[PDB]
């Protein structure tokens, strides 16, 4: 919840579902359940594929051998050839460690961006229609059966469905 | 100079407070020693931008 | 009638950095990373002295030229001082071979 | 205000308040006053703790002894020396300088982050029963007093409270 | 559009307009057209301009020799400077190209905090006065001339002028 939701208005995770990382909880008369949200799931993996391959590749790893041994007539390069690697070991060491720490912290930003921008998406069709609660849902003032659901999933409402109920349905309120 | 002062790190400008990661003032040194580079200053930020009006 | 406003902290300071999109940027709580500084003083490791050539030549030091204190109390010591330009080379003259390998063999 | 407050929808900062780096300033019949965000300001700054912890210590410094020095048989290691620990210093100066940059500018979108989630939850009780004015701030249409305030802070309202007061104060605008 | 705009509720790129990389396009009763916003767009720039020169500026490249050459019987020389040269070649190779991604994401995160930042700008004035529709626009329930226009542009509406208009434009629906 960088950008405001896990850890956020979010509190906690879900082990329910497991067929992706995102999804939906769909709540209606035929029941409750889970659902994953592979489109966005889907890319952003690709996206954590392309990175992970972008991260391997970028070594070259020669036909390498790594060892040397010298008399005690040799200590400047000895004490050099030491002074060398140690230097390289350290450096590599450190880059590729703050590109560790670096790389998961923009990988969960990477995360809460793409939650917070479907959470818009979902916020988009609903605006009027239906209304924001508590935290991570919205509570219709219309019924939504699977199709619905379905619909509303992959980017798809009909604004003018339900907005007379959700007009009136309102009005109590 | 010389003295009896104590210390973790040492250049021949001068004896060395070891605490900080870096130096830019002189490459030799001996000890548990901070790291030379060519700069003038390196400052983190801790806190953030300064406007009254 | 009431309100409420977000807030948060400036202060008098005018302590500043460089940054990606702005130089001098101003803060008002910063950190130095830098140790800019030395105190021009030659103290010593630990508690553990270093040793002390003064004028003397490493030849000097290590061959036993009298006017070289030999101080052979000093068994063992931080590091080792000298001058850029030291005084008493040998004073009977002649070549020494592997000067760089001996003093790297006495590093420490 | 990368994200739209700081420079952004907020133009300045204010120097009133010196405990922490977040707060409110509440406006209300018994007065004016600033007040830190203790939770958040914290946490940030155990944000910062852990990262110059994870800055200082991935450096590790070796009990070392850095010069050598040779005749003028033997240019090939003077200017090969040279060349080398040129190539290190070179090196670590750019990563390291890099890092501080990069860092400070992360640090203030890290900053901007906090400021504009808590926007948000500052919003988000408020929605409808308060309104937004001019930057940085809400007008009520009910009245509050400062234990409506500390609530606030908190993350409660009660949003029954006032809502029929904003529902009739609104309505004459 | 990783905040959500571009390839996000934004599809795709305008060829229209060419004078500044942002702007709008007005559509009115005198007609449509483009028109650029050289105030963020000439801020974001400097950014750039500040960023490649702390990107070019941070090597120092020397007065240089590169090459060296051994007979047969200084093969640890040899191999070593080998060693050492590819470690260094391979050292910066990595850094740098790990900096070209890095700051070119970077710079569409800048791009894309800037677009949605001034999006919200939009919001700010018009919020009930006119509507969000579709994407990337807003339709206003009244009329517009190329003054206030130009007003919007610069952070200027008079929020009383037309609030009426939209008052009673808005009530048939
Ligand atoms: C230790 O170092 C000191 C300081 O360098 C040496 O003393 C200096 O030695 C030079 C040698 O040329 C002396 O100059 C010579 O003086 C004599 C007269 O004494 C003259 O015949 C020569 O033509 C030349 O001018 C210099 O005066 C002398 N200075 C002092 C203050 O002693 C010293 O010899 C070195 N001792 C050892 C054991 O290495
Ligand atoms: C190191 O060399 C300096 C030379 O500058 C020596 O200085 C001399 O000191 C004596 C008294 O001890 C004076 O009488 C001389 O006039 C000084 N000479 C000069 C040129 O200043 C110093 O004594 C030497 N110290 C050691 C430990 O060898
Ligand atoms: C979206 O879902 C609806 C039913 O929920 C379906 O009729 C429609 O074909 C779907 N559209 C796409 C693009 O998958
Ligand atoms: C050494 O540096 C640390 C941190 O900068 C400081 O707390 C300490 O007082 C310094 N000591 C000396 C002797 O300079
Ligand atoms: C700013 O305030 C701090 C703390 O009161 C003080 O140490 C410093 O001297 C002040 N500087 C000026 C220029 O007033
Ligand atoms: C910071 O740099 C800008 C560059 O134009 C300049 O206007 C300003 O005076 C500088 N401030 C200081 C304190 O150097
Ligand atoms: C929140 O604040 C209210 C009063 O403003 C107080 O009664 C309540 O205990 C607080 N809750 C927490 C969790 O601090
Ligand atoms: C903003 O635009 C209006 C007309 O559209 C103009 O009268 C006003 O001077 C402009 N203000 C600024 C600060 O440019």
């Amino acid at each position: 919840g960088l950008f405001g939701a896990i850890a956020g208005f979010i509190e906690g995770g879900w082990t329910g579902m497991v067929d992706g990382w995102y999804g939906y909880h769909h709540q209606n008369e035929q029941g409750s359940g889970y659902a994953a949200d592979q489109k966005s799931t889907q890319n952003a993996i690709n996206g954590i594929t392309n990175k992970v391959n972008s991260v391997i590749e970028k070594m070259n790893t020669q036909f390498t051998a790594v060892g040397k041994e010298f008399n005690k007539l040799e200590r400047r390069m000895e004490n050099l050839n030491k002074k060398v690697d140690d230097g390289f070991i350290d450096i590599w060491t450190y880059n590729a460690e703050l590109l560790v720490l670096l790389e998961n912290e923009r990988t969960l930003d990477f995360h809460d961006s793409n939650v917070k921008n479907l959470y818009e998406k979902v916020k988009s069709q609903l605006k009027n229609n239906a209304k924001e609660i508590g935290n991570g849902c919205f509570e219709f003032y219309h019924k939504c059966n699977d199709e619905c659901m379905e619909s509303v999933k992959n980017g798809t409402y009909d604004y003018p469905k339900y907005s007379e109920e959700s007009k009136l349905n309102r009005e109590k309120i | 100079p010389m003295d009896e002062c104590d210390a973790k790190c040492q250049t021949p400008q001068g004896a060395i407070n070891s605490s900080l990661p870096f130096q830019n003032v002189h490459p030799v040194t001996i000890g548990e020693c901070p790291k030379y580079v060519r700069s003038a200053k390196l400052r983190m930020v801790t806190g953030l931008r300064n406007i009254p009006s | 009638e009431d309100t409420i406003c977000i807030g948060y902290h400036a202060n008098n300071s005018t302590d500043t950095v460089d940054t990606v999109l702005e130089k001098n940027v101003t803060v008002t709580h910063s950190v130095n990373l830098l140790e800019d500084s030395h105190n021009g003083k030659l103290c010593l490791l630990k508690g553990i002295a270093p040793l002390q050539l003064g004028n003397c030549s490493v030849a000097g030091w290590i061959l036993g030229n009298p006017e070289c204190e030999l101080l052979i109390s000093r068994e063992s010591w931080s590091y080792i001082v000298e001058k850029p330009n030291p005084e008493n080379g040998t004073c009977y003259p002649g070549h020494f071979a592997d000067y760089e390998e001996l003093r790297e063999q006495l590093s420490s």
